[PDB]
Formats: C-alpha cells, structure tokens, sequence
C-alpha cells in the first residue's frame, strides 16, 4: 500500500541545477545543488511499503517553503532492484549533502517512520 | 514459479504484526484471502514451505510468533532446516494440524522457543496423563514458558547450596612484619649450619631435653632415611617407638648427622606460623633440597619440616621438638628451582 | 617425680586415638567439628589464618565435605617449657584427600595438643593446626 | 504558519473519513451536511493556499497518529 | 451518527493540548463543545 | 489462563522430590539444611519460634542428629489468592523420629514451598514450617 | 599367743600417725619389739591379720593413708576383706613384696584409692614396657592418682560435644495476642458450626476454590475414614490423586458434612501459627473430638488440621487450603478428655 | 470532579495487620502497622475536594500498610483532623525507617 506525499501536478516538475552534483550511491541517482545557503528545504516523497519498510520508491524531493526543488532521488533503469538499507544509504546521504550547506532541512513524517 | 511467491508476499505482509513481531497462517483455506485469489498453498509439499521460509530469510528474519496452525501438518521433515533462518523465533503454533508422531520433535530441539501449541494433534492422545506428556515435552524443550496459551509453572528445583570452591591457596603466613622477620632470620641461620658440612653446630639451636624424629611416606630413592622414617600406623612396638625417637640435644645432632649432606633452596621457602604464645612458638617450613654426597647427589627431595621453640634470653629461640618429613620432590617443585 | 618414657608412650598412644576422633569426625560430623579447638586456638590453612571458636565453626560450615585416607603419622611429647604443666602433644599426618567435586590432593598437617583440667574430667583440645597441601600452588 | 498547513491537513483527513463513510454509501444526515460544507469550503481554502487536497487527505493520517503513540 | 462527533472532537481536542493548530480552529472546537452541549 | 489439574500434579510431583530431599539431608546433611528456608521464613518448633535463615542455620547447628522414617505425606497446591503470582504448595507429614539418645517419637509436621524465580534458575524454598511431636506435652 | 597379741595394739598406735592420718609398717618383723616377749607376729597367716582386722574395725575405720612397704606379702588371699570395714583409705604402699601375680590385684580391687606403690615386686618383669603394666593396672583400679611416688598423665578423653538436648516443647504459639483473639475466635465459630450435624453453614468460611483433603496412618476401628485418606508416598495414580482432592467450596463442605458428627475439645486446643503475610496466615490446630454415630460412636479421635486463610473483611479470614489428618486418642489424651 | 490513583482491582484487596494500631482522632478510624522496616512505601490515594472515603499504602510487592476511614458510628468527617492524622502515619512510618515516596495527587488537597 502506496503514500502520496507529492501532487502528480508538483511530481513531473522538472527543475534546474545551481551547483550541479549528481551522485550513484547504490541502485540510486541523487541530484542536488551546492548554491542554496541557509533556507529551509522539505523532504516530501511518494513510494510503496512491505511490513512497515520501503519496498519500492516513486520519487524523493526537497521543496524550500515557497516551492523550490533542490533535491532528488530516483531509482536506476540500469539497476532496478533497491533493498532498503540502500535507501537507508542514500538517506544518511542526503542528511549530509544538506547540512553541509548549513540549510535548514525539514523532514515529512512519512520518511523516519523507515530509516 | 517464483511469481507465485511474489504474490505470497502481500498476504504476508497483510498478516504481519509489527508490535509483536507476529506471522498468523490459521487456517489459511477459510477466510477468503485465500478464496478471493483460487490459490490453496499445503503447506506439506516441500517446495511451497521452502519458498514461503525464503520470504521472511529475505524480508524478516528476527520474527518473534509463527502461527502454523490447522494447515494439514503431516510431517515436518523438510521444515527441521527452520531454526536456523528465523532463529530469533520464540513462539511456535502447530495446532489443529497433523502432527502424528513425537519422533519428529527430536529433529527441531535447535530452537529457543518460549511458547508453544501442539494441542489438537493428535500425538498428545499418546501418554496416559498429562505429566508423562510435559515431561517428554521437557525433554525437547525446557526453554518453554506457556503451552496452549496455558502458563506453565516453573519446574520442580531444589538447590541444595552444597558449596564444593575450595578457598584462595596463599603463601607464606607470618602475621607481624617482626615475626616474618624473624622466623626468616632463624631458619636462615638454621639451614645455613645444616648445610654446612658438620652439622655440629647445631648444639646450640637445640634444648638439652628437644626431641626429633623422621617421617617418609608409603609405597626406591629414599632408602638410607628408612632406618629412622617412624610412622606410628605402621608401627606398634612401644619399645621400638621409644628407640626410633631422639631425646636429647646430644642424641639428635648425632642422629642429625646421619643424614646426607644437603643444600636448600630457602628462597623458596614456604612458612607456616602455627601458634605464638607468650612460651612457644611453632612454625612449618616446607622446602626444597639438593643432596650433595653419595650415590643420590643427582637426586632431589622435598620437606614438610615442624619447628616448636621456646623464646631464649637474648632474643634467640630455642628448639624443643623437630619432626622432619621429607619425600622426593614432585616434577614442577622440580622446575621451579630457585627463585 | 616424672617419667619420660611414659610420656612418649602416652603421646603415642593418645595420638592414634585424635586421628581416628578428628579425621572421622571431619568425614561424618562437620557442625561437630569446631568444639574440639579450645577459645584461644589458632589455624594456618595454605596460608589463611583462622583464630577463634566462633569463626572456627563458621569456616568449618564453609568447607566443602571430604574422604580422608591417611598415609602416616608420627608423635612428640612437647617439652614442659613449651607449655608449663600442661601434658602436650604434636602429631604430624601426611595423607590424601578427595574433596567434593575437587581434584584429589596430598597433604601435610600438624597439631598440637593440650590437656585442659577440671575437678569432674581433663580433657583434650587443639591449640595450634597447620595444613598445606603438597600440590597447593598449583 | 506550519500550525495552519497541520489543521488544514487534520480537517481534510477527518473529511475523507466522511468521504469514506460516503463510499460505503451511509448517507449520515448532519455529517453529510458537514460533508458538502466541509466541500464547499476546503475546496475553496485549498485553492486560495496552493496545496491541494489530494495532499492533506494522505498527510493527516500521520498527524493524527503522533499523539496516540505517546500515550 | 452522534458518535463521528464524539470522536472527531476529541482528536481535535489533543491536537490542542499539544498546542497544536491555527487560533481559528481553537475557535471552532469551543463552537463544537457549545453544539454538542445541546 | 492456566489449568488446575497441572497445579495438583505438580503439586503430588514435588511433594515427594521435597521430601526424600528435606529428611534424608537433615538426617545426612545437617549443615546444608538451613539453606532450604528463604530469609524471611519462620518456624514453630514444638511452639518456639525461629525467624531468619542465621537463626535456623544455629538451631539446627544444636538440634540432635536424627533418623527419620516417613509415614505418609499429603500436599495442597495454594491458591493464587494467598501469593499473587507465586507457584505455592502445603505439604503435611506424618512420621517419626529418633533422636541422637532419645526415645523416638512419632510427629505430625507442615511445610508451604513457594518456588520464587531468577533468571539464573527457579527455586524452591520454604516459607513456614511447623512440627510438633503426637506426644510433646508429655 | 593373746598375751603375746596384747602388745600389738601399743606397736601400732607407736607406728601410728594422727598428723597425716597415715600407719607406717615399714619391716615390722625387725622392730624390736618383735624381739622383746619373744613375740614374732608374719604378715601372711591370717590369724595376724584378722587380729588387725578386728583393731582398725573397732578404731578407726575412716582412715585415710596407710604405709605396708617392705612386709613379704606373697599373697592377697587374706586381705580382700578390708574393703567394708576402711572404704575411706585413699593412699596405700605395697612396695618390696612377693606379690606373685598382678591377678592378686583383683582380690582387692573394689576400693576407690588415690596412690599406690608397687615397686620392688617382682611382677614388674612380667611386662614388655610400662604401659603394658600400667594399662593391667588400670584394668584393676583407675581410680588411682600417683604410682611410684610418679603422677600419672590423665588419659586419653576426647569430648566431641554432641548435643543431645531437645528444646523444650512449649504449648500453643500465636505471637500477637491480637492473632490469638483473632484465631481463636475463628476456631471457635468454625468448630461450633462443625460440631451441630449440619455443616452448611461452613460455606461463607471457605473461598470458592478453596481446597480441602484427608489423612490418616498406615496399618479396623478407623474404618469409616479410611475411604478417603489421601496419602501421596503410598498412591501413585496421578488421576486418582486429582480425583481424590477436594476443590470448591460446595463440593468441599459437602464432603465436610460426609464426616461422622462430631464434638471437638475447643477448650484443649493447641495452635501453632506457622506464617503470616499481609496476604495469608497458616496455621495448626491439634486437638481431639470425639463421634456420636455409627458402631464406634465410644471411640475417641485426635487429630491435626491445617488452615490457610486469606484475608475476610471485618477482621475474618477465608480458608483456601484445609488439611484434615485424624487419628485415635492416645493414653493419657483420652485421660485428660475435658476440663 | 474526581480522582482515581489505585486501581480498583488492587483497591478492594483485604490485608492482614502485623503490628496494629487504631487511633480515633475525631470522626476517624486510623490504622497503622508498625512491623514494615527499611521496605519501600507508596502513597497513592482516590478522593474528592470535603468528604472522605479511604487511604491506602502500598510496598513493592503489592501489600498494603496504612489506612484511614471514617465511621457513620461517629460525627461527620471534616478534613482538619484527617489532615493532621496523614501526618501522623508518614510519622509513624519514617519512625519505622521505611523509605516513603508520596505521590503528587495528595498535597494538591490537604
């Protein structure tokens, strides 16, 4: 049984890169930007759970509070299959990536319930 | 087809408990989860079984409850290779199903299990009353603690508190720092003269009325102590027991230089302070020594040796009974030589 | 006014008579034990000393039971001077033990013995006891 | 300011508990006047705030579940 | 019927003691307390 | 929760393990057998009164050595009402004794075992004991 | 000769010492006075020493020490019959004669003395060492202190100390007098309601679970309680042992009115309190009752009941566990049957 | 508007009195137990704020101590006296050396 965090209307918002960084930290492509200093950044995401931990993932995004996307994760079409301690990798990632650039970050409820 | 399990894994997450770490397969062909799919899953054949264990060795191994109960459990031959893939698995349910016989108990004894159901099976008709059955159920697995949702009482335990530790062996006991010098000092001198040659000197250590006497244990190396060994088991003669004990200072220094010329390792003296009176003073030295003469000068001996000394003006103690037991020396007292 | 070899007699023939009191007494009656040590006793066992009735009793409850079979005994009349008027008597056991579930040993033992008086009967008590096992340090 | 974005969020997941009451056809008099009510005036606080409801009607159920948890 | 009432309010109610909620809807809880009251 | 009949059972199945232990270990082992009582457990021995395990391990230090022979033994399993949460059971003897140099006597004698739990291992211990001799105001 | 035996009571009261209680008769035969009248009297014809019987029997029969060294005694046939007319003699010397055989010592060994001298008999060479003579002697008296003019060493005496003393057995135990009033009051409405025939009324003093059984000894006069005896080390059935109990408060009182009627001796009862907790209180009641019904309704019974009462408001107590076990009236019980 | 600290479960439990002690200090029956020594004591505790109905203390294992109840036999309760006889049984408990914690409901009303 599936979550719906973003709207299918803010899910196909594509977006540009500021500091471009992309890394492959597992069976996953994590897209984030350097420029953005000190501004608050929600963590809002869409995927489908098996005993209360993730089985697949839709997508993973960061909004500021007016609505800016600065982050992303997506699943490889190289590399299908993700266990959720790669998940719980590319989450440990983006708490850093984050806090390096002292950016407050927000977190939606939905997430630690799983890393 | 492996399908098949992908499917399995929904119903089995459907019947997951998370506060309680739970699987629940009661009765899977009623209530139509099974019904609403035309899929029946026996869980007697050992492919299904095989594949519904590799779920969990996947997803959830440290599961706390299994519930297999009223599926058609004949027997479990394949399923013994259960404990170690989910070996934190505590609770066990096999009720309502086929379990015939107790010989495929012995099979899974691996398991840490807490609670247990076995009623409805038929095996449980086998014992005449319900100890004989605990009991046998005792006998594959005590770890449990409520059977059939029915609490057990903890079993029957008597500890005697027999204690069988034998207390810390320490060494050498003096007591006073003055005494430890002492006693030291006395045996000192004592051992010094003895091994000296002419033993002679020993006049004056001695009281004009102290007695002496030797003493050799039973079974040889210790052959010339034979002569004067006196041991009262072995010997009734009363006579003979007056003449086998020396008597006066004269007489035991004569008889103290009949033994073979020795050297001991005082170093490695071992010393006992029995009692210290006001008039008395008895003391064990036990030690090692090397003889130096005759045929046994490549041969080494051990002695347990008692000192009684009544104090002498001047500061000096003096000798009043001497008894010498003296055995060869075991192998480590030979190894831990001098110190 | 006193003879000498009476009283090496005597300490030969009371010394068997403590070994088959105390050694079975130990075996059988352990709670009995303590009360044949007289109030100013003192004990060296494998270096740790025990002095005092009550204490006696307790470290002879703390022991473990045993089987005793002695190897050999020997006996000396303790001269007068030691302990005045007091008919005294050392004997000196090397034997074996096996405890309970403890490795057998040997051992050496000395005591010493005094009569103590009374108008109704004499009677005997330790004074001094050493006891060391021959294997003690390992 | 996160106060409004939580209660607009709880009030749109008590009305899609109403909306599932609707889908088990249970046409509850009062509470399907709260229902249309509740319609009529979300809709409209939805579209002045710019998140829509398919957003609260999924988030609420979290929200109301941090305060049994802590019991 | 009364009952989703009875439910809904106390949700309402220990989202507030958490201090939790806009004033607004503070607001409207006392209107529901004065509503279910009668 | 928990069946009846396994109390009674139990109950029978301990009895007897609780008394070929309790007797032939004051007859056997006199020493050891103060430790079967737990710290706050007491005792009513012809009508005097012991309270604590030092005070138990001392009076039977001074009981005379005994040989007993039971007669016939019953036991109740305690409802979950007198201890709350604790396995309990009354056991009553009927038997005899002789004592060391006393004429042997026949005695009635109770006992109530609660079984109290360490995570080490369950164990029994008593919690009262009365005796009394069939003829012990004579 | 009496002219002659006239003179010998002036030759012993001439040996005899008032100071020390003591007679000296150190070689009497060459003592002058023997001489003189031409008057010899030998100590080992029995006229001599009847005549000295008769004196010392009419003088002075509480005499305490008395000297015989040196008088050719060969033997002790004749002098066995001191015993009764001096018991008091604690000191006697029997040095230098022909005392043959130590044996001659039985003829008088039921005195009770302190000191004896018996050397220079030639008796002492018939012994391998001193013990030996010392142990035949003590074979014949104990009782002595010093031989030889030498003090004897006490003997060997090893007392272990094995207490034999029994505590004393005190009556009825309760601590608190208030547990007394408490106890009591409740014995007394029980055994009230117990004695009137219809027991019913002993429903609202049991617990709805509280469990009740019987007991007696082995071997009748009994008979009519022997059905129900329940005695565990002789009944091995489990099942029979279950059925055997008694469980809930109807069927317990209902067994309790099975019981032949009774009348209790409340006044002579005696109560041991074992345990009390803020959640029980265990107790022993001994007394005796005696049946009024049925062939034996002149025979006597004691018995032992054991209670466990968990608290009952308003100060009552309820029972959950009763032990019954009953048995005929001793002897002296049936003597002291009321008061 | 009430309270409720003891469950009704644990709250109709009788107790035995090792030591008793009953006091009348107005319109009260106090009723102490002296024998508990160096042994934990709990104050939990129902009542309404005017009357009174009933005072427990509890152990670690779950045995009752002290109580204090009113009688009909007797004049109406005021609270004065029972406020000073709460008092007297922590007294009479800390004279026993008992380590006593004292829940929090209770000085909110006395």
């Amino acid at each position: 049984r599936y979550l719906t965090d973003m709207t299918i209307e803010e899910m196909s918002r594509d977006w540009f890169m500021l500091m471009p960084k992309q890394k492959v930290a597992g069976p996953l492509c994590v897209r984030m930007d350097q420029a953005i200093m000190d501004k608050n950044i929600i963590l809002k995401a869409n995927f489908s759970v098996i005993f209360d931990r993730l089985e697949t993932l839709t997508l993973l995004r960061a909004f500021t509070e007016e609505g800016a996307i600065v982050g992303e994760i997506s699943p490889l079409p190289s590399l299908p299959g993700h266990t959720n301690e790669d998940v719980k990798n590319a989450i440990g990632v983006l708490i850093g990536g984050l806090e390096w650039n002292d950016n407050t970050v927000r977190v939606s409820e939905t997430l630690q319930r799983f890393a | 087809k492996p399908e098949q399990v992908e499917q399995l894994k929904l119903i089995m997450s459907k019947r997951y408990d998370g506060s309680q770490q739970a699987l629940d397969l009661k009765g899977l062909r009623s209530d139509p989860d099974l019904v609403a799919q035309n899929i029946d899953v026996v869980l007697n054949r050992r492919s299904c079984m095989a594949a519904t264990l590799r779920i969990i060795e996947e997803n959830i191994p440290e599961l706390l409850s299994l519930n297999l109960s009223n599926n058609r459990l004949y027997r479990l031959d394949d399923m013994s290779s259960i404990v170690q893939k989910a070996p934190n698995l505590k609770i066990l349910n096999l009720s309502g199903n086929e379990l015939k016989s107790e010989r495929e108990l012995d099979k899974i004894k691996g398991l840490k299990l807490e609670e247990l159901w076995l009623d409805g099976n038929s095996l449980c008709d086998t014992f005449r009353d319900q100890s004989t059955y605990i009991s046998a159920i005792r006998e594959r697995f005590p770890k449990l603690l409520r059977l059939d949702g029915h609490e057990l009482p903890p079993p029957i335990a008597f500890d005697v508190e027999a204690p069988t530790t034998l207390p810390p062996c320490k060494g050498s006991y003096f007591g006073t720092e003055n005494l430890k010098s002492l006693v030291l000092h006395f045996l000192q001198q004592y051992y010094a003269i003895y091994d000296s040659g002419d033993r002679q000197g020993l006049l004056d250590a001695y009281h004009d009325g102290a007695c002496c006497s030797l003493s050799i244990p039973f079974i040889s190396s210790l052959a010339e102590y034979f002569k004067d060994s006196r041991n009262v088991k072995k010997l009734k003669d009363p006579t003979l027991r007056f003449r086998l004990l020396k008597h006066t200072r004269l007489n035991v220094v004569a008889f103290l230089n009949e033994l073979p010329k020795t050297q001991h390792d005082v170093n490695s003296f071992v010393v006992d302070i029995s009692a210290q009176t006001s008039t008395l003073l008895c003391f064990s030295v036990n030690g090692v020594f090397k003889e130096v003469d005759g045929k046994s000068r490549d041969s080494l001996r051990a002695f347990t040796r008692t000192f009684i000394a009544v104090p002498a003006s001047n500061s000096g103690l003096c000798i009043v009974n001497d008894e010498l037991f003296v055995r060869n020396a075991s192998s480590e007292e030979i190894q831990r030589a001098f110190a | 006014s006193v003879d000498f070899k009476t009283y090496v007699d005597q300490a030969c023939r009371a010394a068997e008579e403590f070994v088959n009191v105390y050694y079975t007494t130990m075996d059988k009656r352990r709670r009995l034990l303590s009360r044949l040590y007289m109030g100013t006793a003192t004990l060296v066992w494998n270096g740790n000393a025990v002095s005092g009735q009550e204490s006696l009793s307790e470290f002879f409850e703390m022991l473990p039971s045993s089987e005793f079979q002695i190897s050999v005994v020997d006996c000396q009349p303790v001269h007068d001077e030691a302990t005045p008027s007091q008919t005294t008597v050392l004997v000196v056991i090397c034997g074996s033990v096996k405890f309970e579930g403890n490795k057998q040993r040997d051992f050496n033992q000395n005591f010493i013995l005094t009569a103590q008086a009374s108008p109704s009967n004499t009677v005997w008590k330790i004074a001094s006891d050493c006891f060391r096992f021959q294997d003690w340090a390992s | 300011d996160s106060n409004t974005v939580s209660s607009f969020q709880v009030d749109c997941f008590l009305w899609h508990v109403r909306k599932q009451v609707a889908d088990q056809e249970l046409g509850d008099a009062p509470f399907l006047d709260r229902l249309r009510a509740d319609q009529a005036s979300l809709k409209g606080r939805g579209s002045t705030l710019g998140l829509n409801i398919e957003t609260a009607t999924c988030v609420g159920k979290q929200i109301v579940e941090r305060i049994l948890k802590e019991e």
